[PDB]
RNA sequence: ACUAUGUUCACG
RNA sequence: CGCGGGGUGGAGCAGCCUGGUAGCUCGUCGGGCUCAUAACCCGAAGAUCGUCGGUUCAAAUCCGGCCCCCGCAACCA
RNA sequence: CGCGGGGUGGAGCAGCCUGGUAGCUCGUCGGGCUCAUAACCCGAAGAUCGUCGGUUCAAAUCCGGCCCCCGCAACCA
RNA sequence: GCGGCCCCCUGGACGAAGACUGACGCUCAGGUGCGAAAGCGUGGGGAGCAAACAGGAUUAGAUACCCUGGUAGUCCACGCCGUAAACGAUGUCGACUUGGAGGUUGUGCCCUUGAGGCGUGGCUUCCGGAGCUAACGCGUUAAGUCGACCGCCUGGGGAGUA
RNA sequence: UUGAGCCUUGAUGUGUAGGAUAGGUGGGAGGCUUUGAAGUGUGGACGCCAGUCUGCAUGGAGCCGACCUUGAAAUACCACC
């Protein structure tokens, strides 16, 4: 069924979350995981170990894919990231290359009001 | 930002990243930057170089260290 | 001690089991400095347990202490502002004898019958992990493993 | 994180 | 009027059609935490199936009632 | 005068129309914290239920009178 | 006050060496013109943001701060408003009086004999001399030394109110 | 297309005893094998990962039913689910 040869995994790294997401090479989304749903709740899903897990999460529950290698897309700032691409490896992935696409408005939208 | 890293090595080192955008997608357009409070801002940061470039020539004091 | 930074006391070896590992022991567990009430208690403990495990004084009491023995122990600090929990590798000089606290803190509690059949009772079940003592050690390595988020 | 107030005139 | 489903720790849920092992979330007390408070995290205290009956190696589980159980279309004395 | 509804610690509310052991949020009182007061934490006391009566084994709760309080009616010519 | 890139029309600024005009100048009460943002009117437009407003936290209370929503507004065309800590808190014009370090834009002279140098003009940031100042500081872009004219001031509250 | 009903055919279905990833029940003791075998090279289908299932062949014609463990006996043949 499928059995995908290579993907890509977006990292949607927030300030207070990860979403992890691998897909296919046209986008297609084969699986997920989260800093939240690994459980981490509160303070400790923004930080770089909550990333890590939610990462390994995401290793597995891909498998009947069977994705050999890997190119990675990191979005947003965060605490993870710079993290999480270690947790890639350790799990059992080929590392192609590594992107971002941190969306950078060329003077766009007026960003929220600043907080006190 | 495209970093491959040939296929030996894989240890991130994507300084490539962090040395030319981050902190401008991030701390700047994130919250709102008041028209002016940049001005003020500026003009300060800019202001405490020369403070320090000015004092940098006038550094070499008696010491006695 | 602020800035003071300074080294410990010597201590002495029991003299009927000649070493320093259970020689501690009797420290912690002597109430109103009564060093000759608390030692008498402490061999009674162990020959009543070298009796039960068939082992000898040393090793017994080491294959009890070593399953009561924290890894991990958790402290917490506030850098930036927030207090949150940060696990930490507990020094080698303090592991054991962190250890040896929660052996005596559980045999003041379980009320048996003496203090000698107690300690004995305690480390008798330390040996086969089912005691008080090794729940303790439980407890502080669930805190460690589910807090292991903040480094 | 939040965290209020200190009756009147005097003594120097 | 019915034919039908539905029935558990205090409670919401499943699991009940293919009999051998009742889980799961809030009410539960002790920790660890910190000069402390909140949180957060760890483990504890409670139903042998609303209840009674047949068979068969084993029955919340298969089958009949109840209290009853809600759904219904039909009920125009 | 007519028909609903009330009257419960010091305050405002439950418990009252299905008679058996009266809660909640404040305040008062005792102790903490603070240089002190407040806030905050911790205990504690405080109502025989409008009153006079009946019913009962027993009435805050049922029934009747009286005493206040509150709403609605008090219309056609 | 004005920032993507391109054309259309358009105001001024500065330099180079001449030629021309021959005091045509400087200030300016009344007066006129422009004048951020927020407002206001009319017609559009409306992604994001966001007064008001709603809900959730916080708190003794929370008409706030923090969170989730979110309308006028914010955008354009045409008018009105005529104010701001509209600030170098420093009126406009001119002359004169030691420096230094930069930036920026010129223009001439030698070798461009190699990202050179050596000069003379504009605008401009910083530090300092004499002098001035209550002091802080200013300091050739004066708050120094003088001249022209204008505006304004005369204790604090009442009040930039009636 | 992808569902449901439905026949052919083929597996599938590990409380515990235990050589068995065995549901209930049964015609009843030779099937099968040279209608080119046991063991295995390798890979597929399945998988509660205990160990089933099988393409083809180097190999070469054997393998084995009651017996002993069960509430039950062997998909050795075969009937019905
Ligand atoms: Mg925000
Ligand atoms: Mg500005
Ligand atoms: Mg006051
Ligand atoms: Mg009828
Ligand atoms: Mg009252
Ligand atoms: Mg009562
Ligand atoms: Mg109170
Ligand atoms: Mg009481
Ligand atoms: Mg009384
Ligand atoms: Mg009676
Ligand atoms: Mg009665
Ligand atoms: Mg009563
Ligand atoms: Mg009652
Ligand atoms: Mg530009
Ligand atoms: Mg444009
Ligand atoms: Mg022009
Ligand atoms: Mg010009
Ligand atoms: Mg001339
Ligand atoms: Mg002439
Ligand atoms: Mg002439
Ligand atoms: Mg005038
Ligand atoms: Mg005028
Ligand atoms: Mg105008
Ligand atoms: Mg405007
Ligand atoms: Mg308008
Ligand atoms: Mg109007
Ligand atoms: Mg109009
Ligand atoms: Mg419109
Ligand atoms: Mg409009
Ligand atoms: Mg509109
Ligand atoms: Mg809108
Ligand atoms: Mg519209
Ligand atoms: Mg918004
Ligand atoms: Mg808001
Ligand atoms: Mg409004
Ligand atoms: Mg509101
Ligand atoms: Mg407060
Ligand atoms: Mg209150
Ligand atoms: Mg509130
Ligand atoms: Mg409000
Ligand atoms: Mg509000
Ligand atoms: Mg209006
Ligand atoms: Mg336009
Ligand atoms: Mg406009
Ligand atoms: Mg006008
Ligand atoms: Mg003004
Ligand atoms: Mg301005
Ligand atoms: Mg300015
Ligand atoms: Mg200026
Ligand atoms: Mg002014
Ligand atoms: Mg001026
Ligand atoms: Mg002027
Ligand atoms: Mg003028
Ligand atoms: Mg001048
Ligand atoms: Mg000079
Ligand atoms: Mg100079
Ligand atoms: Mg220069
Ligand atoms: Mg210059
Ligand atoms: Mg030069
Ligand atoms: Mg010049
Ligand atoms: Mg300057
Ligand atoms: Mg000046
Ligand atoms: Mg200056
Ligand atoms: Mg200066
Ligand atoms: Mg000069
Ligand atoms: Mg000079
Ligand atoms: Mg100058
Ligand atoms: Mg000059
Ligand atoms: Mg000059
Ligand atoms: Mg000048
Ligand atoms: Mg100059
Ligand atoms: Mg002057
Ligand atoms: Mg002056
Ligand atoms: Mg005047
Ligand atoms: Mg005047
Ligand atoms: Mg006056
Ligand atoms: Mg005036
Ligand atoms: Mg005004
Ligand atoms: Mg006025």
């Amino acid at each position: 069924r499928k059995q995908v040869s290579d993907g890509v995994a977006h990292i949607h790294a927030s300030f207070n979350n990860t979403i992890v997401t691998i897909t296919d090479r046209q986008g297609n989304a084969l699986g997920w995981a989260t800093a939240g749903g690994s459980g981490f709740r509160g303070s400790r899903k923004s930080t770089p170990f909550a990333a890590q897990v939610a990462a390994e999460r995401c290793a597995d529950a891909v498998k009947e894919y069977g994705i050999k290698n890997l190119e990675v897309m990191v979005k947003g700032p965060g605490p993870g990231r710079e993290s999480t691409i270690r947790a890639l490896n350790a799990a059992g992935f080929r590392i192609t290359n590594i992107t971002d696409v941190t969306p950078i408005p060329h003077n766009g939208c007026r960003p929220p009001k600043k907080r006190r | 930002i495209k970093v491959r890293e040939n296929e030996p090595f894989d240890v991130a080192l994507r300084r490539f990243k962090r040395s030319c955008e981050k902190a401008g997608v991030l701390a700047e357009v994130r919250r709102r930057e008041f028209y002016e409070k940049p001005t003020t801002e500026r003009k300060r940061a800019k202001a405490s170089a020369v403070k320090r470039h000015a004092k940098k020539l006038a550094r070499e004091n008696a010491r006695r260290t | 001690p602020r800035r003071r930074v300074i080294g410990q006391r010597k201590i002495l070896p029991d003299p009927k089991f000649g070493s320093e590992l259970l020689a501690k022991f009797v420290n912690i567990l002597m109430v109103d400095g009564k060093k000759s009430t608390a030692e008498s208690i402490v061999y009674s403990a162990l020959e009543t347990l070298a009796q039960r495990s068939g082992k000898s004084e040393l090793e017994a009491f080491e294959v009890a202490l070593e399953n009561v023995r924290p890894t991990v122990e958790v402290k917490s600090r506030r850098v930036g502002g927030s207090t949150y929990q940060v696990p930490v590798e507990v020094r080698p000089v303090r592991r054991n004898a962190l250890a040896m606290r929660w052996i005596v803190e559980a045999a003041r509690k379980r009320g048996d019958k003496s203090m000698a059949l107690r300690l004995a009772n305690e480390l008798s079940d330390a040996a086969e992990n089912k005691g008080t003592a090794v729940k303790k050690r439980e407890d502080v390595h669930r805190m460690a493993e589910a807090n292991k988020a903040f480094a």
